[PDB]
């Protein structure tokens, strides 16, 4: 199985650098070239340059000539794009992506790392139950995830053993500048108090992590 | 010699024709009786790249090997210290699209072992010269070349 | 740089029906197109290459065609499945360039929502805020209207609305609606009510509490 495993999301101040990473498995890393693409509002998709492990050689996109960097480490599998100097317009999702030498296309792709460029501090969530009080065929429960910033964060169920009725709902910004979303869960009510629920809520760049109880 | 241009096939008709590399008679799987009819080419002047890890791609027909041979001798004649290369040869899991003559082992995907696309045009027509049936230059990353059936 | 003009930007269809989207090249650029598919959450997917080829394991009903400037990419039979965004590539030129995407979504039948609300928690309490959160929950069309109600007061001004993207099994949305409060302004109200309208409930849904 061929998987590209990028580095976490990223708050990082405007005049900064940041330096995000992609390592390649189940596969000969070294062979394949390693392309890197933007995605943001402004733009959709954006090609950024590929960098070829087995040669060295880096081709850039001429809009990133002065933006970007692009370096690998054999030894790890590893793959870094060096982002310098940045601005608003850098704030984006970043994917890696290796091509498998047909042509300059994509079959594996990373998650993706979102960058956000700004002077405002990381600000981890609160999490606060959603309490069923169902005693209809189904119930709801779910976690609130309030005040935290930046994008984004992650909410799985009893540690990603529950995924069916599942909804995460987009973020919304508030007044206040800070993210709020809530998860929610429906599931038959005979099923409450014969399994326990625990939204796991990760925040990464506050380094939250809450494994929130939600009960009746 | 004149390199091959972008995207230009030789003879100029489609592959699986009378005058290419004619018909798809049918996949050829691990288990066919017709597997028996691929034998592997381990010849030390030409990379294998072995994207699969299985020697597949060395898994190859009679006129097959006769014409990479051939062209392994030209490509370093060409550029000396550089090889012929193959990325693809013969699919046994469903990487192509269907009737593909890589199913049959008549047919490899080949660069040179630097990678230096710009050689690929001249890779082309020398595999056109080594008596491959059918040769196109598919792709900035790769000559798609195929032989006949035994 | 080669500039790829995809059209429609989005299409509204029915599972079974036909979906075509056009890609356009500012220049000729062979057959050196790439239709990608991207879900909601997820990273692109490759569907076809080189124009008109099937990447492995990709079903029979999507196929591509053109050579030069025009491209034609067709669902045959979309599947609930297919909702995406799907975006054109070109590798002819360099740099690589991408269409802006064209937006798949699926019309159903409608469904009504199931409807639940949620008092705020004691712990959120503690803190001097208190959010209420009415769930829609699984349903089609889109368009809803919910309006909270406090002590039989229509509130306005002191709400968000969020709605998933439309699921991939059963095509629809589900929504949440929070109202915020002070701990204060909370305290001092006992009927928090959300009241939901849409197309498939015969009448306004209400679900409600007491504090
Ligand atoms: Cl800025
Ligand atoms: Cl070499
Ligand atoms: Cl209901
Ligand atoms: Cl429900
Ligand atoms: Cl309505």
């Amino acid at each position: 199985q061929v998987q590209l495993q990028q580095s976490g999301p990223e708050l990082v101040r405007p005049g900064v650098s940041v330096k995000i990473s992609c390592k390649g498995s189940g596969y000969t890393f070294i062979d394949e070239a390693l392309h890197w693409v933007k995605q943001s509002h402004a733009e959709s998709l954006e090609w950024i340059g590929v960098i070829r492990p087995y040669s060295g050689e880096t081709n850039y996109n001429q809009k990133f000539k002065d933006k970007a960097t692009m370096t690998v480490d054999i030894s790890s599998s590893t793959a870094y794009l060096e982002l310098a100097r940045l601005t608003s317009e850098d704030s984006a999702i970043y994917y890696c992506a290796r091509d498998w030498e047909a042509g300059d296309f994509f079959d594996y792709w990373g998650q993706g790392t979102l960058v956000t460029v700004s002077s405002a501090s990381t600000k981890g969530p609160s999490v606060f139950p959603l309490a069923p009080s169902s005693k209809g065929g189904t119930a709801a429960l779910g976690c609130l995830v309030k005040d935290y910033f930046p994008e984004p964060v992650t909410v799985s169920w009893n540690s990603g053993a529950l995924t069916s009725g599942v909804h995460t709902f987009p973020a919304v910004l508030q007044s206040s500048g800070l993210y709020s979303l809530s998860s929610v869960v429906t599931v038959p009510s005979s099923s409450l108090g014969t399994q326990t629920y625990i939204c796991n809520v990760n925040h990464k760049p506050s380094n939250t992590k809450v494994d929130k109880k939600v009960e009746p | 010699l004149t390199p091959l241009a972008y995207k230009q096939f030789i003879p100029n008709v489609a592959e699986k024709t009378l005058g290419a590399s004619g018909r798809y008679e049918g996949k050829i799987s691990r288990n066919s009786e017709r597997f028996k009819e691929l034998t592997p080419n381990y010849n030390p002047d030409i990379i294998f790249k072995d994207e699969e890890n299985t020697g597949a791609d060395r898994l190859m027909t009679q006129r097959c090997k006769d014409k990479l041979n051939a062209l392994a001798i030209s490509v370093m004649n060409q550029w000396p210290g550089v090889k012929l290369r193959v990325t693809e040869g013969w699919d046994e899991d469903g990487h192509h699209s269907e009737e593909s003559l890589h199913y049959e082992g008549r047919a490899v995907d080949i660069t040179t072992s630097d990678r230096d696309r710009s050689k690929y045009g001249m890779l082309a027509r020398l595999a056109v010269e080594a008596g491959f049936d059918w040769v196109y230059y598919e792709s900035k990353a790769h000559i798609h070349c195929s032989v006949k059936a035994e | 740089d080669i500039v790829m003009t995809q059209t429609p930007k989005f299409l509204l269809v029915s599972a079974g029906d036909k979906v075509t989207i056009t890609c356009k090249a500012s220049q000729s650029v062979s057959n050196d197109l790439t239709w990608y598919q991207q879900k909601p959450g997820q990273s692109p997917k490759l569907l076809i290459y080189y124009a008109s080829n099937r990447y492995t394991g990709v079903p029979d009903r999507f196929t591509g065609s053109g050579y030069g400037t025009d491209f034609t990419f067709t669902i045959s039979t979309v599947q609930a499945e297919d909702l995406a965004v799907y975006f054109c590539q070109q590798d002819y030129g360099s740099p690589p360039t991408f269409g802006g995407g064209t937006k798949v979504e699926i019309k159903r039948t409608v469904a009504a929502p199931s409807v639940f609300i949620f008092p705020p928690s004691d712990e959120q309490l503690k803190s001097g805020t208190a959010s209420v959160v009415c769930l829609l929950n699984n349903f089609y069309p889109r368009e809803a209207k919910v309006q909270w109600k406090v002590d039989n007061a229509l509130q306005s001004g002191n709400s968000q609305e969020s709605v998933t993207e439309q699921d991939s099994k059963d095509s629809t949305y589900s929504l949440s609606s929070t109202l915020t409060l002070s701990k204060a302004d909370y305290e001092k109200h006992k009927v928090y009510a959300c009241e939901v309208t849409h197309q498939g409930l015969s009448s306004p849904v209400t679900k409600s509490f007491n504090r």
